[PDB]
RNA sequence: CGUCGCUACUACCGAUUGGAUGGUUUAGUGAGGCCCUCGGAUCGGCCCCGCCGGGGUGCCCUGGCGGAGCGCUG
RNA sequence: GAAGCGUUUACUUUGAAAAAAUUAGAGUGUUCAAAGCAGGCCCGAGCCGCCUGGAUACCGCAGCUAGGAAUAAUGGAAUAGGA
RNA sequence: UACCUGGUUGAUCCUGCCAGUAGCAUAUGCUUGUCUCAAAGAUUAAGCCAUGCAUGUCUAAGUACGCACGGCCGGUACAGUGAAACUGCGAAUGGCUCAUUAAAUCAGUUAUGGUUCCUUUGGUCGCUCGCCACUUGGAUAACUGUGGUAAUUCUAGAGCUAAUACAUGCCGACGGGCGCUGACCCCCUUCGCGGGGGGGAUGCGUGCAUUUAUCAGUGGUGACUCUAGAUAACCUCGGGCCGAUCGCACGCCCCCCGUGGCGGCGACGACCCAUUCGAACGUCUGCCCUAUCAACUUUCGAUGGUAGUCGCCGUGCCUACCAUGGUGACCACGGGUGACGGGGAAUCAGGGUUCGAUUCCGGAGAGGGAGCCUGAGAAACGGCUACCACAUCCAAGGAAGGCAGCA
């Protein structure tokens, strides 16, 4: 079928190479997974040596790490917004290893509230009183307040980042290979990388 | 220019670009750490690769390539490809019947990291074998020496 | 495949030129003296002597 | 040519048949083979039609609804014996197995019981 | 080929098996095991050609299936089991024990040993690493791996396996002045004392070894098997004490033996 | 020595848009396999919920027949 | 005993690594030999078995190692940007 | 054994070829008593093939309710020998041939720190806190019985019956510990404040393997982005492991007792690691003739860069965007080969010249191509699918092929 062989290429000098055998199995290639966004569909494929590979035909959830906060959560995928390799991949909404995607910020917002005890992702406050009022105060003891204001003093978020939190969507770059592992794990953009990808988005449109 | 000249973002994978920079560390552009490694075999890593800013995933010192196998030398012939050059290796082939020799040469496409900044045509470069970097590239420049030069008029 | 050996060699070497009166007479004298059946016996012992001399020459040059 | 369920035609089609589909058994592991088969639709162009009486009529068909033949051999698993005779717990489940007698003319007739598994 | 081979040619067999050409087309392709097939001695040829206990493969199969051979203390019924270097072949029915050791001419010799010496076996470590839960694992030149070794043992050192337990009794550090043995190449089967180890990074390191006669020979590091501390071996050496004699001295030794016997 | 005359032989030119056989190919059609999206001839489970037995004591433990939910599903 | 050579080679010597078979060649009365890889020893019969061999050499060119530095090429300080 | 001899002339010295001479290697002729080895449809046609055989396989240790035999000792699951069949494994080795193939194969060398690896061997297998377990569920063979077709190792319908087949799924170890979450409580500088520390109720995860991201720096390399740690999480329903398996002697504890609990030697089966056999793609150097082949490659990947896809992995292997590169008189590119490569063979001063289809190693192929299933391993052909070319049977509706295996 599809061949990964090197011997069908012209050699370095440009001369035509003649094959000395027909296609072997170990030099095969398989059709691309073309990982779409939607309810999970994973197809198993037997590979060389009897091992197993996972084709992620459709993925709706992902595992993404903040990194700066060392907070890794299982979030959901909204849509692919930019892809460095092929522009057509964005329009067809395919998850590849290096594509960047919009992910839900709800678990990270929840962790931020539960840890730093500071409003984040909230517009003006006093809108979710049965829960936010409890989680912010908890009337906790002297030492517990001493351990909360201890983590408060270094609690800051980049301006490009809390704006995304207000929007409810975070830019994240995949780091796994869907169609090889069957997952769409990744990391949340921050800092110079986020700034650069935002400028790329703006240059593409904006 | 800068190090971001293509559609993707260039970064060393082993280096965390963001360290949660807050008021405890002065935000006066703290330098991001640079990943370098000693390659062994007596080759000293150049200071340009030590303190540079370029990103090259195929650099022997700052990239993800290991030198092993054969270490050989050549003379730079062309300098007209992106981050890779072609060298000429001249040797003698012994023809037994005539009890004599025969000048013949082999070209080699070797990878030139941006750490070696002022290599010119004719200088002698020692390269080391690495994993296949491209279709015809299997070697990586480890050291550069000038060919009776270092004085340009 | 087979477990044969097919290692063999000729034990004699034929003379370069045939029909020399001197060589023919000398070999016939040897045949008559030692009761040999034909010229192949004298040729095989001549070849054995030649091989011995060849090995000795190699050792002498050594 | 036997007729295969799911063809949905009258006539024949050639189908690539894998292990345990129908109308074909594999001579070696992973072997598939293209076989001619008949569609599931019944018509006049047919030799023998297999039919299974699922509902009995008011009368009795001679030679069919009479002379009941047994199953050739009873259950072998302990659980199957248990569900056959409603055993609860340790009620002689070992000896409740059906033991069939066999009577050959040229030998002393004997009764034999199968080994019970699980 | 479309898969692994399972046949061996008689002429393509290792030379030290002393397999002659005429008797058979094939050779006993050793089963996979602790040792490589180029440097292993299969049990079939050990019992048929070295000790002459059996006449053919069927006879040696009967000996093996009657469970008398204990390779490394374990009963092995495989007819083509790879014995390999420094293994104990114990036939308790005859009360005899063999330590498989190369002789002077680089081939395994029938080496009879006492039962009190047959209970331990030296081994050369090959790789040292740390597995899960921080447990030091150590593999040997066999396929034998052990856990919790003394941290003093480094690579290409020697250990003393105690049979029936698979544990360590003692160890030998690889350094200058330790008696060793060459296990491959032109110097295969030679006993000497390590005198020098020169290092070639990215290449095979080369050691210089001097025997009792003072003859100095070099070899690669991977071919070195230390078998004793200082000048005293930890096991009984074969006849000749691993001392290589050139053609002249063995010729006149043969002449002296024949002249004394005649 | 050469033309001319006779006879043999060997290649050469030659209309025939000569012919045949290989090979690499452009353009088009294209069997079959694999993959993807569907598809659902059928084969099962639960909801049984039409009856009866019933049971800690119609408030069933359920064992069957069996309308069948005409649903949820493999 | 750890590190570098006051250049880089070519060359020469040494060592390692270089399948077996084949070739040369060691030993061995195959009845001689081509071959083969065997065989011999005392037995007064208890020899309730002893002594052996199955070497060695060559294996180009290319690659690895350690000595030599004559021959040949190659360079170091000239606007000194020299040690 | 480093060799020459006849032939131009009227005669002579030469150049120079022709012829002679010796081997060996194919055929052929004539002849042929003994004995030991021993090549043998390669050359043309890798052309076509009738027929028969060439790959099957059971131990005490997966499943026997065949009477096909048979001990029954006779009131009992199963004595045993066991056909068949399911299951497991092999069938990817071997054997054959040399068409293809000219830096291709192949030989030496080196790397895989860039990969997979049945099986053997050695590790690991209570490390996880979480109304069947004294053992769960459904089907299917073989078997009885009804057949169809001209036909084949074609099979359908009905009825059972097993697992180490196919699924399902606990207990136990299990007392707890560790890290977060922290109601509160206690000792504190006490004083009108902070206080410096302990215990801790309630929840959340705890093991190996997998996919991310992050921090520090037990062992190891010449060199890891190595191995091992720590944190946050994920962990794919055609979905990883965490024994529902099988034989041999049979024994120990009895207090609570007396009906249960403990037990040895094995076999099989395992996610993972190591080893063994390997395999695959790479590194450097090396190949015959040809210029009446001098410029090739780059639309259609040619040379490189960036990010992906796919693959077992590294790479233009492929895709997208870029740059215009790359190879050549040190012979590129093209063409030919009556070219498989090598170890080797013949000839034998030295140097060389020819031959290597041929039993060993490596490669390729199974009429020509192409595509796949199973499997650790095949682009398998004594496996399958299709086309092209040959070709077998036929009741004309269909069906069956691959001797460059031994004959
Ligand atoms: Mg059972
Ligand atoms: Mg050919
Ligand atoms: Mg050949
Ligand atoms: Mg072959
Ligand atoms: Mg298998
Ligand atoms: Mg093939
Ligand atoms: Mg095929």
């Amino acid at each position: 079928g599809i061949s990964r062989d090197n011997w069908h290429k012209r050699r370095k000098t440009g001369g035509k190479r003649k094959p000395y055998h027909k296609k072997r199995k170990y030099e095969l290639g398989r059709p691309a997974a073309n990982t779409k966004i939607g309810p999970r569909r994973i197809h198993t494929v037997r590979v060389r040596g009897g091992n197993k590979k996972y084709r992620a035909l459709r993925l709706d959830v992902g595992n993404f790490s903040w990194g700066s906060e060392c907070c890794t959560r299982k979030t959901r995928i909204i849509d692919v917004v930019y892809n460095a390799s092929n522009n057509e991949l964005v329009r067809t909404k395919t998850l590849v290893k290096n594509c960047i995607v919009l992910i839900d910020s709800t678990p990270y917002r929840q962790w931020y509230e539960s840890h730093y005890a500071l409003p984040l992702g909230r517009k003006k406050g006093a809108k979710l009183t049965p829960e936010e009022e409890e989680i912010l105060n908890k009337k906790r003891s002297k030492k517990i307040q001493k351990k909360y204001d201890e983590r408060k003093k270094n609690a800051k978020i980049s301006s490009l980042l809390e704006e995304q939190f207000q929007q409810g969507k975070l830019l994240a770059c995949i780091a796994s290979r869907p169609g090889q592992c069957g997952r769409a794990d990744g990391y949340v953009l921050e800092g110079k990388e986020l700034e650069f990808y935002l400028r790329k988005i703006k240059a593409r449109k904006g | 220019a800068d190090i971001q000249t293509e559609r993707a973002y260039q970064k060393q994978p082993t280096i965390f670009q963001n360290k949660k920079r807050v008021l405890l560390g002065e935000t006066g552009k703290e330098k991001l750490p640079r990943y370098y490694k000693n390659i062994g075999l007596g080759f000293k890593t150049p200071k340009e690769a030590i303190e540079g800013t370029y990103i090259d995933k195929k650099c022997p010192f700052t990239g993800n390539v290991s030198i092993r196998g054969r270490i050989l030398s050549g003379v730079v012939t062309k300098m007209k490809m992106q981050r890779t050059i072609v060298i000429r290796r001249d040797y003698l082939h012994y023809i037994r019947k005539y009890n004599r020799f025969e000048k013949r040469h082999k070209n080699m496409s070797v990878h030139l990291s941006p750490c070696f900044r002022d290599v010119q045509i004719g200088d002698i470069v020692t390269v080391g074998e690495c994993r296949p970097l491209s279709k015809t590239v299997r070697f990586n420049v480890l050291k550069v020496t000038k060919a009776a030069g270092t004085k340009k008029q | 495949p087979v477990a044969r050996s097919w290692v063999c060699r000729k034990t004699y070497v034929t003379p370069r030129r045939p029909f020399e009166k001197s060589r023919l007479d000398q070999e016939l004298k040897l045949i008559g003296e030692y009761g040999l059946r034909n010229k192949r016996e004298v040729w095989r012992v001549k070849f054995t002597l030649a091989k011995i001399r060849k090995a000795a020459r190699e050792l002498l040059t050594l | 040519f036997p007729m295969k369920q799911g063809v949905l035609t009258h006539g024949r089609v050639r189908l690539l048949l894998s292990k345990g589909h129908s109308c074909y058994r594999p001579r070696r592991t992973g072997e598939r083979k293209r076989k001619s088969v008949r569609g599931c639709i019944v018509d006049a162009n047919l030799s023998v039609l297999n039919l299974v009486i699922v509902k009995k009529g008011e009368k009795d068909i001679p030679g069919l609804t009479d002379t009941t033949v047994p199953r050739r051999l009873g259950p072998k698993r302990a659980s199957r014996i248990r569900k056959l005779f409603n055993l609860s717990k340790e009620d002689d489940v070992r000896q409740y197995v059906v033991r069939k007698p066999l009577n050959k003319e040229g030998k002393k007739p004997r009764t034999k019981a199968p080994k019970i598994q699980r | 080929a479309r898969g692994p081979k399972k046949h061996l040619k008689r002429v393509a067999a290792p030379k030290h098996w002393m397999l002659d050409k005429l008797t058979g087309v094939f050779a006993p392709r050793p089963s996979t095991g602790p040792h490589k097939l180029r440097e292993c001695l299969p049990l079939i040829i050990f019992l048929r050609n070295r000790l002459k206990y059996a006449l053919t493969g069927d006879e040696v199969k009967k000996i093996c299936m009657q469970r008398f051979i204990k390779i490394d203390g374990k009963v092995r019924t495989d007819i083509t089991y790879p014995a390999g270097f420094m293994d104990v072949i114990s036939i308790d029915k005859t009360g005899e024990n063999f330590r498989l050791i190369y002789d002077t001419k680089g081939r395994f010799a029938v080496h009879r040993i006492t039962p009190e010496e047959a209970k331990y076996k030296l081994c050369k470590v090959r790789k040292i690493f740390v597995g899960t839960k921080g447990i030091p694992h150590l593999v040997t030149h066999d396929a034998r791996t052990i856990r919790y070794p003394d941290p003093l043992i480094k690579v290409n050192d020697t250990i003393q396996i105690d049979l029936e337990t698979g544990k360590i009794t003692d160890f030998i550090k690889f350094d200058t002045g330790n008696l060793c043995m060459v296990t491959g190449g032109a110097n295969l089967g030679r006993i000497g004392v390590i005198t020098n180890r020169e290092r070639h990074p990215g290449s095979f390191d080369v050691v210089h070894v001097k025997d009792a006669n003072g003859n100095s020979f070099a070899t690669r590091l991977s071919n070195i098997f230390v078998i004793g501390k200082g000048n005293k071996p930890w096991i009984s050496l074969p006849r000749g004490k691993g001392i290589r004699l050139t053609i002249a001295e063995e010729r006149d030794k043969r002449l002296a033996a024949k002249q004394s016997s005649g």
